[PDB]
């Protein structure tokens, strides 16, 4: 009956909890090499704007140009490739909420037919309701899904040859986080804390 | 159907929704279930004087029975000491959303950009069910505020609530105010 | 001999660990100056004298591993009239000569670059010149991948 | 000659990953029987006929009297876990090839062709290669192959004995 909800509930919550706390630790690994790789951008783009050959220590030199570049686009690319490292994993968070979230909600569809929508909405003293619960599943699971999918065509924007962009890159990557509702998990973890 | 008001037992690092952080009617979880309340709900208060004001109430635990332990803003804009009673209950009429409220300043007469209060308040009140004739505190950089609302009008139609099961309103981003 | 090849492995990574020590102490050095000089006397001279001193402990790495260098050469010659792990031990000489190269060219432009660093102009001179300075433009990445397969050899 | 396992997983942090791609991994033994070298490329060939350099390396702990490959190697190769394989220590002159024609993977959606050629000769820098062979570069993520046409050496000069060549900065690409 009702009570199969209730558990179901309670099983996906604490998954929703430890996945955030994951989702959080890798966004807070990932704020730092960006700001990394902004300054490798801005560094290469200053030597461009030389002419490496009307400098008159410098000229005293085959080839400096070439090899300094090449040897900064190599650590650019390896903090890329960690970047991308960090990107896989929140991949992995956002597909698995997804799931539990979608078999929650594939349960309560299963059995609404004996449960009347009136049982649906009785708050008790230490339970908001299975409706507001089904609810806020479903709009973390969007939180989740908006968030990961608005990184990404972020992050994969990044083209050695636009040296602006990426200069800029960081500012950009902190609103795409201030512009949601924080309180969104935080706030549905504690506000469901008492249902356990 | 009636409670012991004392001062809130205030020790909440992880409080909670970082939302109710300004209603917040303490309670226990017994005194919940004796008075029909139910979390994140709106929750009616009256005293003695017949002043009222609603507050959205919360069941912190590590309270005892009967002791609604509001917070002193509330024990001053209904007119409340620690020890005296008053009548809780549970809201169960409409709630709608409040286009225009009308309110005017305390005796700290120092013209603010309008609109900057306008966006304070806002910011910092969502959710705080209104009355005609209460008292708001925004304290916009420090620098504290007191309002004194004198009309209020909701989308539904009607414009300002002294029983339970009757019209309310809210403030949410798309609130109009008036300083007169 | 095959035991002074050893050592001179063994010597090799020791070295440029140093180096690397020493070249991020210089680079914090030139970090300030480059913004001493943007601020706006014998301060800066203070701070130049102490990155010519790294520069000189430079030159003191660089001529122990000159000597490693030579002294491979030597063992090179006389093993005319095979190890462990059967290399031709003239490999030894080429890995050795190749390192040599790099980190002497390597040298020269750091002397350059604090040659240059106290008075420039326009800022993006200076930019680039840490960068010379950092990144070490003339160390191509297999090197330790070179020393590390002749550090295998020999433990 | 040899029988090919799938490549271990004890990867080492030095050895940066660049070359941590390109490379074979051994046995004490297995470089003590064909008398091989470490560090210096080594020649593979399957009885099919496919033959392909690699840079060989022998791994701690690894299974006596065996050969692991990469699974893009046994891709590029045709050969499964326990197939025989057909090794041999290059003693041939390396030289490096001056200019190199390549086949895109022909899904060119809108291909730089001065980006694409920047990464792959960045990528590829020890890198030797016979015509038809085929590279894997990593343009951002997205993955490319490439089919390799012809190869013109250093002087001229388009068995385990004869001349191979690398790529370099100088290295010009042509499609």
């Amino acid at each position: 009956p009702l009570l199969a909800v209730q558990e179901a509930l309670k099983k996906c919550f604490p998954v929703v909890e430890e996945q955030q706390g994951l989702w959080q630790s890798a966004l807070r690994d990932c704020q730092p090499l960006l700001s990394s790789l902004s300054n490798l951008a801005e560094q290469l783009q200053a030597a461009q704007n030389l002419r490496f050959e009307d400098v008159p220590a410098l000229r005293a030199f085959p080839d400096l140009k070439e090899r300094l570049r090449r040897k900064q686009l190599v650590a650019g690319d390896i903090v890329l490739d960690k970047l991308g490292e960090r990107l896989a994993i929140l991949l992995k968070v956002r597909d698995m909420v997804s799931s539990h979230v979608e078999r929650v909600f594939q349960i309560y569809e299963q059995h609404a037919d004996t449960v009347g929508i009136d049982a649906v909405l009785q708050p008790s003293a230490v339970s908001p309701s299975v409706a507001d619960m089904l609810e806020w599943l479903q709009d973390i699971e969007r939180h989740y899904r908006k968030s990961y999918l608005k990184r990404k065509y972020l992050l994969s924007s990044i083209q050695w040859g636009d040296l602006a962009n990426i200069q800029a890159l960081p500012k950009a990557w902190d609103r795409i986080s201030k512009d949601e509702h924080q309180d969104l998990v935080q706030d549905i973890l504690l506000n469901v804390s008492f249902f356990l | 159907g009636t409670l012991t008001v004392t001062n809130l037992l205030e020790k909440v690092d992880d409080k909670i929704p970082k939302t109710f952080q300004n209603s917040l009617i303490h309670l226990g979880l017994n005194t919940m279930k004796s008075a029909n309340i139910c979390i994140g709900r709106p929750v009616l208060l009256t005293s003695l004087n017949g002043k009222q004001e609603v507050y959205t109430a919360w069941p912190m635990a590590g309270f005892p029975g009967g002791k609604v332990g509001l917070s002193e803003m509330a024990q001053k804009n209904v007119g409340v000491r620690p020890g005296d009673a008053i009548q809780v209950q549970p809201l169960v009429g409409a709630v709608l959303q409040a286009e225009e409220m009308d309110v005017a300043l305390s005796d700290k007469d120092m013209e603010i950009n309008e609109e900057e209060l306008t966006g304070c308040i806002l910011r910092k009140l969502d959710g705080k069910i209104v009355l005609p004739g209460n008292f708001l505190y925004c304290t916009f950089y420090g620098r504290p505020y007191k309002l004194q609302v004198l009309r209020v009008k909701g989308a539904d139609g009607m414009i300002l609530a002294k029983c339970n099961t009757d019209t309310f309103y809210f403030i949410s981003s798309t609130t109009r105010v008036n300083f007169t | 001999s095959a035991r002074k090849i050893k050592d001179n492995a063994a010597d090799w990574h020791n070295l440029i660990l140093k180096w690397e020590t020493l070249n991020d102490a210089g680079f914090t050095t030139a970090n300030n100056i480059a913004n001493l000089k943007i601020s706006l006397n014998e301060e800066l001279e203070k701070l130049c004298e102490e990155l010519q001193a790294t520069l000189d402990g430079l030159t003191k790495i660089q001529v122990k591993m000159e000597k490693l260098s030579s002294t491979t050469k030597g063992i090179c010659e006389l093993e005319n009239y095979p190890l462990f792990h059967t290399w031709p031990t003239t490999h030894f000489y080429e890995v050795s000569h190749k390192l040599l190269e790099m980190y002497r060219k390597e040298l020269l432009l750091k002397r350059t670059v604090a040659k240059e660093l106290a008075h420039t102009g326009d800022p993006d001179l200076t930019l680039s010149y840490l960068s010379m300075w950092l990144h070490q433009p003339y160390v191509e990445s297999d090197s330790r991948l070179h020393l590390e397969s002749m550090l295998l050899e020999t433990g």
